[PDB]
Order: structure tokens, then sequence, then C-alpha cells
RNA sequence: CGUGAGGGAAAGGUGAAAAGAACCCCGGGAGGGGAGUGAAAUAGAGCCUGAAACCGUGGGCUUACAAGCAGUCACGGCCCCGAGGGGUUGUGGCGUGCCUAUUGAAGCAUGAGCCGGCGACUCACGGUCGUGGGCGAGCUUAAGCCGUUGAGGCGGAGGC
RNA sequence: GUGGAGCCUGGGAGUGAGGGCGCGAGCGAUAACGUCCGCGUCCGAGCGCGGGAACAACCGAGACCGCCAGCUAAGGCCCCC
RNA sequence: GGAUGACCCCAGGCGGUAGGGGAGCGUUCCCGAUGCCGAUGAAGGCCGACCCGCGAGGGCGGCUGGAGGUAAGGGAAGUGC
């Protein structure tokens, strides 16, 4: 009510008009007036403990290892940045598109070759996070990505 | 077979014109014409025009015999009102509503 | 005086009962003996101008 | 030949071939149940004091159901007290086979 | 985000108005009058379910009284004689016998007469 | 099972002689007959009692000093409009009204009770005009 | 609107495409009835959807001897849908609106003409208890920095 | 004496205008539907139910729901009932 | 009892204002979702004497409407007159 564009004038006198008493037309009881306890700009972030973060990341990867859904790759032989090359490599690797895949690798040419596929989520090793792991059905990582994961959950 | 005619947005109060319409409901066309000619009301002028328009529709458009026509249905619906200011004493402003009517006449065959 | 006002809104049934005497009566009409047109009795015929068996006004 | 029988805390006059709704019985559909007799009438009049010692009525259970829903409403003025409850009374439907007597 | 009223109030009002069908005047057309009428209607139905059992018992007793006095004794003597003989036919079934099987009712009158 | 509901029945015409009866104790018995509560099929919401014919209504008997002390009152709605009539005057001028008034006060109020009062026919003297209906004499 | 400083509204939607209705009929016109367009015209410009209050026409049941917070329970009659049910109400029984404020209200105490929509216990930072987890004589970072473009990590100053 | 009894620790209240009746007192006039205390009770919050013609606190009695079953309470059994 | 809601059995309770506690329904938005439903008809509207729920409600069917709607499981509020 203090931020709407209306003036503070009392619209009609307090007594003897036969109407309800009112102040200014910015009051929330008026149509077009101010809003009571509406939203204001807000910060929703908070500091989750680091140990809980590291424990969560290790559990999420262990969950994929439970089901046999984690695969490690030494190198992507024929993948050099063309989408049809990744598809050929994925077919011989057993990834035919029936399940969603989180692909973690520092190889930029591999990440851009798989990016446009609707069932692939691409991540650099520095970006490994539990929301992306839980979202997808399969986890595919490089050995270089694996080493960064080991260092992170040290 | 039915012949209908509607006059919409006639600037007359529906209550006043409804008194005239009730006089001709169910009558034959010849009796309805005579009644409306000698009814001393403003509304009878408007009702007669709708009745004659409906009679023309029956013969011209719907292959109905004029000698067998009778008023099967007739009613007045209220239209949008015109709101006007009427000044009163001591600076008070009143609102006058100038109402409008939709007049329907439906003819059948006896 | 001290400005009397209605105490309650009139109900739909009560106001329509008050209008139970409002219906119009149709005009009295008789045929004209000369031209057989319907007209009120005891008036000069507006169609042919005859009254009491003689021509009265020009039409 | 008619009888007055006692079931479900209430008394009913029954005849062979009658279809009757009583309180819910712990009997499976299609099974037969026997009802105590308080009075016999018709060809002869036998009056129990309170139960006719030898008589019984043979009834076949047709099925179990729920009665039409009753609205149970409560209101106390000036105290903001309101309660609404739907109630459906269970019942058992019987077919009266014969009156043994 | 903003959650305006939308459709929820209209649907609730329609539920009450459907329950108030057949009520006189604004009691079936205005939600506020209809709700007030239904508060009383619910209390009446609860209370009158209770006294329906007493209304019918009153009807049976009066009818039994008329049938007994056609046999030279009143209702209060008849019920006492039935209890002394150990007969537990209720008033609902006694009233039916008094009107449907008058010859059985004559037999019951004799048992109550002899019991006392 | 549901309670028996009677179907409509032609009603009974009954004749009562009021000679020497106590007024109030006779009126009780009449009210019971008009209500039809002597019938095993009595139903509270229908008119199913007897038509009652009373003769010799002028010869009703009252105890104590009620002839000079019992006062009938009528109110006209005007100022000072309360009229008082002692019983002995009512017996002399309108003998039939005395028994009529006693019975009416013993009937239920409302539309049904008003109809039941219409089924009572009171006459001063020993004759009645209802020979066609053939009322059977009843001892009260 | 106010002499003035100043106050300060309401008002969005045809259709995919105007193809926005030639012509005829009644009519002074308005408006309508046909014709024509369109998948659709109660999409016809007073134009998507089209609730309620409110007004009206037709039909079913009911009502001019009757005492009423308007209902409710019971039975009966009539009409409708097809073992049951729905609509209506003749008679009988029972029955002191809602909210607020009060020791106490049907109250002749307050508020409300009716309907639709707007309308009142929140957030930030501290504190205190409880609770779901993490770690445990320890626990935990802040500002920033690097990295991402809804990816996270580092940072021990400081706090308990 | 095992009870929606008691005690301890902590979180959250609301209330801090009461009223009628009975008994014991003061004030008052051994007046008040008066006022002020004490002991109990009910209304408050049981304007839910039966009786008392009608009627918060008098008599009966503490309403989870259903039944066209039965016994009772205060109060009643000439008609309204 | 069975093995911590698997359902059964036994015992006692279940009027209620201020107020304390518990369990649910519905509204808007987000993840689920490059998914699923939709011109063989979305949302909304008008009906229902049908089904499920103690209830707030939820389904199902007919008509109207003509292009959107959105699950189980969770999250966040401008959340019910
Ligand atoms: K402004
Ligand atoms: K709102
Ligand atoms: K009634
Ligand atoms: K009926
Ligand atoms: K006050
Ligand atoms: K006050
Ligand atoms: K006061
Ligand atoms: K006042
Ligand atoms: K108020
Ligand atoms: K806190
Ligand atoms: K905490
Ligand atoms: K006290
Ligand atoms: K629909
Ligand atoms: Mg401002
Ligand atoms: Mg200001
Ligand atoms: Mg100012
Ligand atoms: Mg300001
Ligand atoms: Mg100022
Ligand atoms: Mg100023
Ligand atoms: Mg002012
Ligand atoms: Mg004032
Ligand atoms: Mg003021
Ligand atoms: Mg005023
Ligand atoms: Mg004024
Ligand atoms: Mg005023
Ligand atoms: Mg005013
Ligand atoms: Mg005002
Ligand atoms: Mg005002
Ligand atoms: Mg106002
Ligand atoms: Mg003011
Ligand atoms: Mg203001
Ligand atoms: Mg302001
Ligand atoms: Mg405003
Ligand atoms: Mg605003
Ligand atoms: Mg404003
Ligand atoms: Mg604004
Ligand atoms: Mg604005
Ligand atoms: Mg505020
Ligand atoms: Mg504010
Ligand atoms: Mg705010
Ligand atoms: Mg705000
Ligand atoms: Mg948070
Ligand atoms: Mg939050
Ligand atoms: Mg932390
Ligand atoms: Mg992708
Ligand atoms: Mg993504
Ligand atoms: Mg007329
Ligand atoms: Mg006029
Ligand atoms: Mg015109
Ligand atoms: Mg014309
Ligand atoms: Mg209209
Ligand atoms: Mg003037
Ligand atoms: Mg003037
Ligand atoms: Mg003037
Ligand atoms: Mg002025
Ligand atoms: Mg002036
Ligand atoms: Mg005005
Ligand atoms: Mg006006
Ligand atoms: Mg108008
Ligand atoms: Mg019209
Ligand atoms: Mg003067
Ligand atoms: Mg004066
Ligand atoms: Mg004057
Ligand atoms: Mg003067
Ligand atoms: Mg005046
Ligand atoms: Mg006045
Ligand atoms: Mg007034
Ligand atoms: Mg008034
Ligand atoms: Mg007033
Ligand atoms: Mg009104
Ligand atoms: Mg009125
Ligand atoms: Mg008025
Ligand atoms: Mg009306
Ligand atoms: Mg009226
Ligand atoms: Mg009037
Ligand atoms: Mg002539
Ligand atoms: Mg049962
Ligand atoms: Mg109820
Ligand atoms: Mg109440
Ligand atoms: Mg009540
Ligand atoms: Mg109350
Ligand atoms: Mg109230
Ligand atoms: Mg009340
Ligand atoms: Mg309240
Ligand atoms: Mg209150
Ligand atoms: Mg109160
Ligand atoms: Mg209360
Ligand atoms: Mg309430
Ligand atoms: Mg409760
Ligand atoms: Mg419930
Ligand atoms: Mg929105
Ligand atoms: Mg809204
Ligand atoms: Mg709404
Ligand atoms: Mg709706
Ligand atoms: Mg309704
Ligand atoms: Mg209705
Ligand atoms: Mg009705
Ligand atoms: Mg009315
Ligand atoms: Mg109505
Ligand atoms: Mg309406
Ligand atoms: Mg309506
Ligand atoms: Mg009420
Ligand atoms: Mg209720
Ligand atoms: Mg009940
Ligand atoms: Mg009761
Ligand atoms: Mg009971
Ligand atoms: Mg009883
Ligand atoms: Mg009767
Ligand atoms: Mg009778
Ligand atoms: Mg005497
Ligand atoms: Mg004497
Ligand atoms: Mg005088
Ligand atoms: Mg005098
Ligand atoms: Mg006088
Ligand atoms: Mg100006
Ligand atoms: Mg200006
Ligand atoms: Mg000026
Ligand atoms: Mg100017
Ligand atoms: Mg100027
Ligand atoms: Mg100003
Ligand atoms: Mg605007
Ligand atoms: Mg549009
Ligand atoms: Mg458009
Ligand atoms: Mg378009
Ligand atoms: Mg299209
Ligand atoms: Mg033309
Ligand atoms: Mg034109
Ligand atoms: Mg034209
Ligand atoms: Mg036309
Ligand atoms: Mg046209
Ligand atoms: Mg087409
Ligand atoms: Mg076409
Ligand atoms: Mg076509
Ligand atoms: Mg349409
Ligand atoms: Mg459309
Ligand atoms: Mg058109
Ligand atoms: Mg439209
Ligand atoms: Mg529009
Ligand atoms: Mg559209
Ligand atoms: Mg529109
Ligand atoms: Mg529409
Ligand atoms: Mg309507
Ligand atoms: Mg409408
Ligand atoms: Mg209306
Ligand atoms: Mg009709
Ligand atoms: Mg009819
Ligand atoms: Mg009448
Ligand atoms: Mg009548
Ligand atoms: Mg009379
Ligand atoms: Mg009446
Ligand atoms: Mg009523
Ligand atoms: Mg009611
Ligand atoms: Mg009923
Ligand atoms: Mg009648
Ligand atoms: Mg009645
Ligand atoms: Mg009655
Ligand atoms: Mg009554
Ligand atoms: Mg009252
Ligand atoms: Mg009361
Ligand atoms: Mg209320
Ligand atoms: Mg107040
Ligand atoms: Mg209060
Ligand atoms: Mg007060
Ligand atoms: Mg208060
Ligand atoms: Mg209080
Ligand atoms: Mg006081
Ligand atoms: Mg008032
Ligand atoms: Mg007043
Ligand atoms: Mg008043
Ligand atoms: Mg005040
Ligand atoms: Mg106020
Ligand atoms: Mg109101
Ligand atoms: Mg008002
Ligand atoms: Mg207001
Ligand atoms: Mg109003
Ligand atoms: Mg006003
Ligand atoms: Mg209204
Ligand atoms: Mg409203
Ligand atoms: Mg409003
Ligand atoms: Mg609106
Ligand atoms: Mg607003
Ligand atoms: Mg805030
Ligand atoms: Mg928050
Ligand atoms: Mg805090
Ligand atoms: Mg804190
Ligand atoms: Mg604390
Ligand atoms: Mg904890
Ligand atoms: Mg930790
Ligand atoms: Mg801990
Ligand atoms: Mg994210
Ligand atoms: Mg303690
Ligand atoms: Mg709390
Ligand atoms: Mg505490
Ligand atoms: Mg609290
Ligand atoms: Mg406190
Ligand atoms: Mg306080
Ligand atoms: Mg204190
Ligand atoms: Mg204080
Ligand atoms: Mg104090
Ligand atoms: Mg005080
Ligand atoms: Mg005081
Ligand atoms: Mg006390
Ligand atoms: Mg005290
Ligand atoms: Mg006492
Ligand atoms: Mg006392
Ligand atoms: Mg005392
Ligand atoms: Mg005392
Ligand atoms: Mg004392
Ligand atoms: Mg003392
Ligand atoms: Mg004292
Ligand atoms: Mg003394
Ligand atoms: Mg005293
Ligand atoms: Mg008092
Ligand atoms: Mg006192
Ligand atoms: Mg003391
Ligand atoms: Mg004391
Ligand atoms: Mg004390
Ligand atoms: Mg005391
Ligand atoms: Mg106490
Ligand atoms: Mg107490
Ligand atoms: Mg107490
Ligand atoms: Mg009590
Ligand atoms: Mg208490
Ligand atoms: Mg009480
Ligand atoms: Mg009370
Ligand atoms: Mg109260
Ligand atoms: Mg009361
Ligand atoms: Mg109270
Ligand atoms: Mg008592
Ligand atoms: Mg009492
Ligand atoms: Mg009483
Ligand atoms: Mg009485
Ligand atoms: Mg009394
Ligand atoms: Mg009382
Ligand atoms: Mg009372
Ligand atoms: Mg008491
Ligand atoms: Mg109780
Ligand atoms: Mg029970
Ligand atoms: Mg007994
Ligand atoms: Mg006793
Ligand atoms: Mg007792
Ligand atoms: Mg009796
Ligand atoms: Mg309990
Ligand atoms: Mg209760
Ligand atoms: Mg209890
Ligand atoms: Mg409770
Ligand atoms: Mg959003
Ligand atoms: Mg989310
Ligand atoms: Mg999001
Ligand atoms: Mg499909
Ligand atoms: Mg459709
Ligand atoms: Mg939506
Ligand atoms: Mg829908
Ligand atoms: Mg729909
Ligand atoms: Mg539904
Ligand atoms: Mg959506
Ligand atoms: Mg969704
Ligand atoms: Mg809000
Ligand atoms: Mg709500
Ligand atoms: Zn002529």
């Amino acid at each position: 009510r203090g931020e709407v564009a209306y003036s503070g004038r009392k619209i009609w006198p307090q007594k003897h008009t036969g109407r309800a008493r009112h102040g200014d037309i910015g009051a929330p009881i008026f149509v077009g007036g101010g809003v009571v306890f509406g939203p204001k700009p807000r910060d929703y972030s908070y500091t989750l403990p680091k140990k809980v973060r590291k424990k969560g990341l290790a559990m999420a990867v262990a969950d994929r290892a439970r089901e046999g859904k984690l695969l490690l790759v030494e190198a992507f032989a024929g993948v050099n940045g063309k989408t049809k090359e990744f598809l050929a490599w994925a077919k011989e690797a057993g990834l035919d598109g029936s399940e969603s895949v989180l692909l973690v690798t520092g190889n930029e040419l591999v990440r851009r070759a798989a990016r446009n596929l609707p069932w692939v989520v691409t991540l650099a090793p520095e970006g490994l996070n539990v929301y992306d792991i839980v979202r997808t059905e399969r986890l595919v990582m490089d050995l270089d990505a694996w080493e960064v994961f080991q260092n992170r959950i040290g | 077979m039915e012949a209908k005619a509607i006059a919409r947005y006639v600037r007359i109060s529906p209550r006043k014109v409804r008194l005239v319409v009730d006089l001709i409901r169910g009558k034959s066309l010849e009796e309805a014409r005579n009644i409306l000619r000698y009814t001393n009301k403003r509304g009878a002028y408007f009702v007669a025009k709708v009745l004659e328009s409906a009679a023309a529709n029956a013969v011209n458009n719907h292959d109905m015999l004029e000698d067998r026509l009778y008023v099967k249905a007739a009613y007045v619906d209220e239209g949008p009102a015109l709101k006007r200011v009427l000044p009163r004493a001591r600076g008070r402003a009143d609102i006058i509503k100038k109402r409008t009517s939709h007049i329907t006449v439906i003819l059948g065959e006896k | 005086a001290k400005h009397p006002v209605p105490k309650k809104k009139t109900s739909k049934a009560r106001r329509d009962a008050r209008r139970s005497h409002h219906a119009l009566t149709p005009p009295t009409l008789v045929p004209c003996p000369e031209c057989k047109a319907m007209k009120p009795p005891h008036t000069v015929c507006p169609e042919c101008g005859y009254y009491a068996g003689r021509k009265v006004l020009e039409v | 030949m008619f009888a007055i029988v006692k079931t479900g805390g209430k008394q009913y006059r029954v005849e062979p071939g009658l279809k009757l709704r009583v309180e819910k019985l712990d009997a499976e559909p299609g099974a037969t149940v026997e009802l105590p007799v308080l009075l016999l009438g018709g060809e002869k009049t036998v009056v129990g004091t309170p139960v006719v010692e030898g008589a019984s009525v043979v009834a076949e259970v047709l099925g179990h159901g729920r009665g039409k829903k009753i609205l149970v409403s409560k209101f106390k003025a000036k105290v903001q007290y309101r309660r609404k409850k739907g109630h459906r009374q269970p019942y058992t439907e019987l077919l009266i086979k014969e009156i043994r007597g | 985000p903003r959650a305006k009223t939308g459709v929820v109030r209209r649907r609730k009002h329609k539920k009450i108005l459907k329950l108030a069908k057949g009520y006189w005047g604004l009691r079936s057309k205005s939600f506020r009058k209809a709700r007030e009428t239904l508060f009383a209607a619910g209390n009446y139905a609860y209370a009158h379910r209770k006294r329906r059992k007493r209304d019918f018992r009153r009807l049976w007793i009066v009818r039994i009284n008329a049938a007994c006095r056609q046999h030279g004794l009143n209702y209060s003597t008849f019920i006492h004689g039935l209890k002394k003989a150990g007969i537990e036919v209720d008033r609902k079934n006694l009233a039916d016998l008094a009107v449907r099987e008058p010859q059985v009712f004559a037999e019951l009158v004799e048992r109550a007469k002899a019991a006392q | 099972m549901k309670t028996y509901v009677p179907k409509q029945v032609e009603p009974r015409w009954v004749l009562i002689d009021a000679e020497g009866k106590t007024l109030g104790r006779l009126a009780t018995k009449i009210a019971t007959l008009l209500r039809g509560k002597h019938r095993p099929d009595w139903t509270p919401n229908v008119a199913m009692g007897d038509f009652v014919v009373v003769v010799n209504a002028d010869k009703i008997r009252v105890t104590g000093k009620k002839l000079e002390q019992k006062i009938y009152t009528r109110y006209s709605g005007y100022p000072g409009g309360l009229k008082k009539i002692p019983l002995e005057k009512m017996l002399a001028t309108h003998p039939e009204r005395v028994l009529e008034h006693a019975v009416k006060g013993m009937l239920p109020k409302g539309p049904l009770g008003r109809r039941l009062f219409k089924r009572l026919k009171v006459y001063a003297g020993p004759d009645h005009p209802h020979q066609a209906q053939r009322p059977e004499k009843l001892e009260v």
C-alpha cells in the first residue's frame, strides 16, 4: 500500500456521510490497491554442509554401480565431433537410445558430438553433480573423469 | 410450420409493451389487427409492425396461407438500458434508466 | 413528516399479486353497416365516413 | 401360515416366498439360516412364551448390501459448530423358504 | 506464484444450491439464504429421526387400545397380562395382528386375561 | 414390514340422547367418537370417525352452581366489546350451543379438527332430520 | 474533477481466410425473415467461452375457511422415467433466521437488498524449544576466487 | 483405590466483565432479577434431549452413527394429549 | 495374537466455547517432462436419480466448448469468504 501510485488523501470525511470509513484508496481493501504480504525478491540459496555434498555424490555413483549401470571408457575411438560418429560408437558400446545417459568426459569433441541427442546429457568432470546422475538412467565416464571423481570424494 | 419476426432494441419499456402483447396472444391474425388498431397505447404501434412483418414472412418465405394465420406465441424480452442523469435538489444526481425491448411474434396455422 | 421508507424489499410473489388487476381490456368493436369494417360503436366510421346511414366526412 | 420371527433386535412377520431386509448377518450368500419363532398363525394358532419350542423358519441368504446414504448434520448457532457425516447402514437380504413349525 | 479464486467458489456454491432445490423464494436461489435453510434442515432431520420411533410407537399403542376395548379390557391391563404370560410380541406386531388377523388377536386377549 | 394403512371406508352414523347426562362427561365421549379412536385402524391424519347426532340437548345436566356461575364470553374487537352470557341464559336462548361449545374445545385445532366438528349434529328436542342416514342408537 | 498546487479513471479477444452477407420480402428507418459464405453464424461485427443475480414464454403438480424463520418426519393423491426411482404437496406431528457482542439474544442490541469477482497471520535477520539427517572433542565457513550458463569446487579469516 | 488418576522436565496457550440456585454471613429495610464474601452446584461452553402451558442455570438426564424393537427417569394416565 | 499398519480378538471411552494436538481435501506454480493425454475433441461451462470417500472431495456418463491439459512420488506459496 505504500508503493502504489495513489496519494494519501482521505477520500471522504470520517463521520456523517453514511458510508464506511476509509483513508486513501491505496489500502488493500480497495480494488486496485496495495497487496498484503505479497512476494518480494528473495534468495533461496543456503550452505549445505560440504561433507553431506561429498557423501551424496559418492552414494549416487554407487547406486548406478549397484544396478550395473556405470560404464568406464578408456577412449572414444571413432568419435571426433560428428554426431553420426558417436552413434556408431554408442551402438557397439550397447547404448542404443532406450535409456538416458549422463556422459562425463573431458574430451570436448566427444561432448559436442553427443550434445544434440535427446537421450544424452553431457558434463565436464568438474560438473559432476547428484541431480544429473539421479535424473539419468546410465552413467558413462572417462578414466580421467573417474580420477577427478576419486579426488573429489577423497 | 412457423413464421417469426423480431424487433430488437425498441426504445420502450418492456413492462409497458408487455400489456399490449398479452391482448393478441392466441388470437387470429384478423382479430389481432383490429385489436391493435384501436388500442390506446404507444406500444400498439410497435407490436403491429412486428405482427405484419411476421405475416409477410409466412406467405412470402414459408408457404403459409394468410387466412389461417394465428398468433401462436408472443413475448417481450428486456434489452440493454440507457443510463441517464436526472438532477435532484441539493446537488444530488439520480440515474434514469431508459429501457429497451425485444419484441417477438410467432405465427402458426389453424 | 419524517420521511417514511419501505421496511423490507417486496417479494416477487407479492409484487406480482399486486399486478393481478393490471391487464388491459380489448376495445369494443362493431362492424360498420356500410363497409363492414370493425370500428368502435357510436363513432363515425373512419374508413367510409358514414354514420347513422348517411355520409358525414370525406375520406 | 405365517410366523413372527426375531432377528437383528427386531421382530418380523414372514411368509414363504417373502424377500426381507434385516440387520447384517454373519452368514455367507446362498447359505441357509434358521430364525426363532414367537408366534404361529393361520390354520392353527401357536403362541410362544416367549419362543415356540419346536418351530423355526428356514431362510436363504441372498446377499449383503448397504442402505441408501443418510446425511447426519449438526449445527449449533452462534458457536461456529458444524458437523457433516454420511451414513450407510449395512443389511442382509433374506428369502424365506419354509415355515417348519 | 499467484493462486486466485478461479473456479473453486462457484463449484462450492453450486453444491449448496442443488441441495436447496424446492425451497421457497430466495431460500433456493441465494447461496446465503440456502445455506441458512440447510443448517436448520439438517438439525430437523436428525431430531425427527429420533421421534419417528416414538411417533410410530404412539400409533401402535392407540390401535391396540381400540382392539382391546372391543374385548372388554383396556390397554394397560392387556400389556400387564401379556408380560405375566411371558409373551414378547412387540407393539408393532400386536397392532398388525389387531387389524390383519383379528382372530389371532382374540386368542392373545384370552391368554392375557387368564394370566392375571 | 410397514404399518397397515386403511383404505377409505363409508362412515357410521350414531345417535345419542343427551337427556340427563352431565355436560362435560358426555362431551368427552362424543369427541372420542368423532376422532374415530374406537377403531383399530385409526389414523391421525384422516377424517375417519363417526357422524354423531345428538337429541334432547336442552336437557343436559350440570353440577354445582354452574347454571348461574359459568360464563361464556365473546369478544367483538371493539372497545368495551367483551360480552358475558351466563349458562342459564344460553340454555334458554341457544340450547344447542352449550354442548357444541364443550365438544369443540375438546377437538384438535387445525383444518382436520374443524372438519370433525362439522360431523356433529346437535338438536334441542327429541327429533332429528337425518332419518335417511338411519343413525344407530348408542348408549353413553 | 479542482481557481490553483493537485487528483485521476473506465475501456483487450469475429474467423484459418472478410469469404464482413449480392438479391428478394415486411418495414419511414431500425430491426427482422429468406437467400448466400464458412467446418461452425445462439462465430454476424451490441461478434471466443458465456456462470450467477435479475426478467420472460410454454408445460407438470398445487392453491381462494386459511395462522407462517417457511423447513423437517410420516402417510395419501396426481404427473413422469423404468425393482425401484424423480417431481409436486393434501392432511397430521415437531420446530424462536445467520453473524457479532455478551452473565444472558428469535430477540424490539450490531452488520448484511441480491449475485459475481478483489479482500486479512507474511518475510528478513537474530533468539529459544522440538524434530529429519551429517560429522563428533570437535563442528562449521564469510566475503571473495576459479569454473559453469539452471554444474560445482576452492577459500579456516572468523564463529560455537 | 489402575484412574483422560498422580508427580517431574520442557513447548503452546486462553482467561484475569461472570451469572442463577441452595446453605452460612456482612451491607440494605431480615426490600430488589440488589450488592459483597465463604462452601457447593449448574449455565457459561449442554439456547442438544424429557418434565415444568410457554422459559440459560427448578426436576429428570451428560447427545459417536443407524433401527416402523424393549425397559425406565422426572412427570403423568377425562378430551385437546 | 502377527511379528513393529498384514488383519483378528479383548477392555474402556468418543456433548463442547476460548484454546492445545493430530490426520486429510482442494487451488497456483516447479521437478518428473525432448515424456504422457488431446480434432475418435483439452481447459472451462450445464446436467445426473450412477460409483468411491466419515467429510472436504474424487470418478464416470450425456450435452455445450473448440486447443490445450498433465500422472505416481516430491518441492514452493499472492492457497479456500
Ligand atoms: K495514480
Ligand atoms: K481469494
Ligand atoms: K408440516
Ligand atoms: K408422493
Ligand atoms: K457490543
Ligand atoms: K452490552
Ligand atoms: K449487558
Ligand atoms: K440500537
Ligand atoms: K455483525
Ligand atoms: K526457529
Ligand atoms: K535445528
Ligand atoms: K456460583
Ligand atoms: K467437456
Ligand atoms: Mg504513492
Ligand atoms: Mg501521503
Ligand atoms: Mg495527501
Ligand atoms: Mg502513500
Ligand atoms: Mg496527509
Ligand atoms: Mg491532503
Ligand atoms: Mg476527506
Ligand atoms: Mg460515524
Ligand atoms: Mg467512525
Ligand atoms: Mg449511516
Ligand atoms: Mg442514507
Ligand atoms: Mg443508512
Ligand atoms: Mg446505506
Ligand atoms: Mg460504504
Ligand atoms: Mg453505505
Ligand atoms: Mg457501499
Ligand atoms: Mg472516511
Ligand atoms: Mg482506506
Ligand atoms: Mg496507502
Ligand atoms: Mg477500488
Ligand atoms: Mg491491486
Ligand atoms: Mg484503489
Ligand atoms: Mg496494483
Ligand atoms: Mg495497477
Ligand atoms: Mg501487510
Ligand atoms: Mg497492508
Ligand atoms: Mg509484502
Ligand atoms: Mg505485498
Ligand atoms: Mg530452505
Ligand atoms: Mg522457502
Ligand atoms: Mg553448512
Ligand atoms: Mg541432449
Ligand atoms: Mg539438460
Ligand atoms: Mg390483456
Ligand atoms: Mg406506454
Ligand atoms: Mg418499430
Ligand atoms: Mg411491418
Ligand atoms: Mg428481457
Ligand atoms: Mg432538479
Ligand atoms: Mg427533481
Ligand atoms: Mg428539484
Ligand atoms: Mg454540486
Ligand atoms: Mg446546485
Ligand atoms: Mg439509487
Ligand atoms: Mg433508475
Ligand atoms: Mg432495457
Ligand atoms: Mg422478444
Ligand atoms: Mg409536519
Ligand atoms: Mg414531523
Ligand atoms: Mg409533511
Ligand atoms: Mg413541513
Ligand atoms: Mg418521504
Ligand atoms: Mg418508515
Ligand atoms: Mg427501513
Ligand atoms: Mg428492515
Ligand atoms: Mg430497521
Ligand atoms: Mg429480498
Ligand atoms: Mg414481501
Ligand atoms: Mg418494498
Ligand atoms: Mg413473481
Ligand atoms: Mg406473498
Ligand atoms: Mg402487493
Ligand atoms: Mg354494426
Ligand atoms: Mg446392519
Ligand atoms: Mg441430519
Ligand atoms: Mg443452534
Ligand atoms: Mg438449531
Ligand atoms: Mg447455540
Ligand atoms: Mg445465529
Ligand atoms: Mg436458535
Ligand atoms: Mg457462529
Ligand atoms: Mg458468536
Ligand atoms: Mg454464547
Ligand atoms: Mg451453545
Ligand atoms: Mg454455528
Ligand atoms: Mg465432533
Ligand atoms: Mg463425518
Ligand atoms: Mg498464472
Ligand atoms: Mg478468480
Ligand atoms: Mg469461483
Ligand atoms: Mg461450475
Ligand atoms: Mg436450488
Ligand atoms: Mg432451484
Ligand atoms: Mg417445493
Ligand atoms: Mg416467493
Ligand atoms: Mg424460488
Ligand atoms: Mg434465480
Ligand atoms: Mg438459477
Ligand atoms: Mg438454523
Ligand atoms: Mg445441520
Ligand atoms: Mg437421529
Ligand atoms: Mg429429538
Ligand atoms: Mg429416539
Ligand atoms: Mg413412545
Ligand atoms: Mg383422524
Ligand atoms: Mg377422524
Ligand atoms: Mg357438571
Ligand atoms: Mg347448577
Ligand atoms: Mg368499556
Ligand atoms: Mg369493562
Ligand atoms: Mg362495543
Ligand atoms: Mg472541471
Ligand atoms: Mg483537468
Ligand atoms: Mg467547480
Ligand atoms: Mg478546469
Ligand atoms: Mg477553470
Ligand atoms: Mg487531491
Ligand atoms: Mg480496468
Ligand atoms: Mg477471440
Ligand atoms: Mg479471432
Ligand atoms: Mg482467427
Ligand atoms: Mg481453425
Ligand atoms: Mg425491402
Ligand atoms: Mg435494416
Ligand atoms: Mg433490412
Ligand atoms: Mg421479419
Ligand atoms: Mg436480415
Ligand atoms: Mg460450409
Ligand atoms: Mg454453407
Ligand atoms: Mg454448407
Ligand atoms: Mg453456442
Ligand atoms: Mg462460438
Ligand atoms: Mg445473422
Ligand atoms: Mg459471444
Ligand atoms: Mg463481448
Ligand atoms: Mg480461438
Ligand atoms: Mg467476449
Ligand atoms: Mg456461448
Ligand atoms: Mg436463472
Ligand atoms: Mg441465464
Ligand atoms: Mg429471478
Ligand atoms: Mg400453464
Ligand atoms: Mg398442469
Ligand atoms: Mg387464492
Ligand atoms: Mg380449500
Ligand atoms: Mg370454520
Ligand atoms: Mg394456510
Ligand atoms: Mg413453513
Ligand atoms: Mg429450514
Ligand atoms: Mg413428508
Ligand atoms: Mg385442498
Ligand atoms: Mg395441514
Ligand atoms: Mg398440521
Ligand atoms: Mg407447530
Ligand atoms: Mg420463531
Ligand atoms: Mg429453540
Ligand atoms: Mg453462517
Ligand atoms: Mg457486535
Ligand atoms: Mg463472542
Ligand atoms: Mg449483550
Ligand atoms: Mg464475547
Ligand atoms: Mg463468554
Ligand atoms: Mg451481570
Ligand atoms: Mg436484529
Ligand atoms: Mg429493530
Ligand atoms: Mg426483527
Ligand atoms: Mg456496540
Ligand atoms: Mg459491522
Ligand atoms: Mg445477508
Ligand atoms: Mg442492511
Ligand atoms: Mg456490505
Ligand atoms: Mg435483493
Ligand atoms: Mg445498499
Ligand atoms: Mg435477490
Ligand atoms: Mg453474496
Ligand atoms: Mg458483493
Ligand atoms: Mg459478474
Ligand atoms: Mg483486485
Ligand atoms: Mg512480508
Ligand atoms: Mg517461507
Ligand atoms: Mg525465526
Ligand atoms: Mg532462528
Ligand atoms: Mg519458551
Ligand atoms: Mg533432530
Ligand atoms: Mg557434516
Ligand atoms: Mg546431531
Ligand atoms: Mg540445476
Ligand atoms: Mg512438574
Ligand atoms: Mg503452538
Ligand atoms: Mg507452556
Ligand atoms: Mg496458541
Ligand atoms: Mg498464556
Ligand atoms: Mg484475558
Ligand atoms: Mg489477573
Ligand atoms: Mg482486570
Ligand atoms: Mg475481575
Ligand atoms: Mg460487567
Ligand atoms: Mg457483574
Ligand atoms: Mg461460578
Ligand atoms: Mg464473584
Ligand atoms: Mg431453587
Ligand atoms: Mg440465591
Ligand atoms: Mg445463592
Ligand atoms: Mg439461597
Ligand atoms: Mg444465604
Ligand atoms: Mg460477613
Ligand atoms: Mg445477602
Ligand atoms: Mg426477621
Ligand atoms: Mg435476593
Ligand atoms: Mg434473567
Ligand atoms: Mg446479582
Ligand atoms: Mg468473608
Ligand atoms: Mg459467594
Ligand atoms: Mg467463594
Ligand atoms: Mg452464593
Ligand atoms: Mg462451578
Ligand atoms: Mg459445572
Ligand atoms: Mg460450572
Ligand atoms: Mg443442565
Ligand atoms: Mg456444564
Ligand atoms: Mg438446558
Ligand atoms: Mg437453553
Ligand atoms: Mg447461543
Ligand atoms: Mg431459546
Ligand atoms: Mg448461551
Ligand atoms: Mg418434572
Ligand atoms: Mg427445559
Ligand atoms: Mg417444556
Ligand atoms: Mg398446555
Ligand atoms: Mg409455566
Ligand atoms: Mg426453562
Ligand atoms: Mg425450553
Ligand atoms: Mg436444569
Ligand atoms: Mg443424552
Ligand atoms: Mg444405539
Ligand atoms: Mg413399561
Ligand atoms: Mg412408575
Ligand atoms: Mg434416573
Ligand atoms: Mg388418550
Ligand atoms: Mg475418546
Ligand atoms: Mg454435538
Ligand atoms: Mg456422551
Ligand atoms: Mg468431541
Ligand atoms: Mg512460473
Ligand atoms: Mg522444483
Ligand atoms: Mg524449475
Ligand atoms: Mg493420441
Ligand atoms: Mg463434445
Ligand atoms: Mg490452468
Ligand atoms: Mg471440466
Ligand atoms: Mg466438462
Ligand atoms: Mg461430482
Ligand atoms: Mg498447463
Ligand atoms: Mg504437469
Ligand atoms: Mg491472501
Ligand atoms: Mg472455501
Ligand atoms: Zn364504414
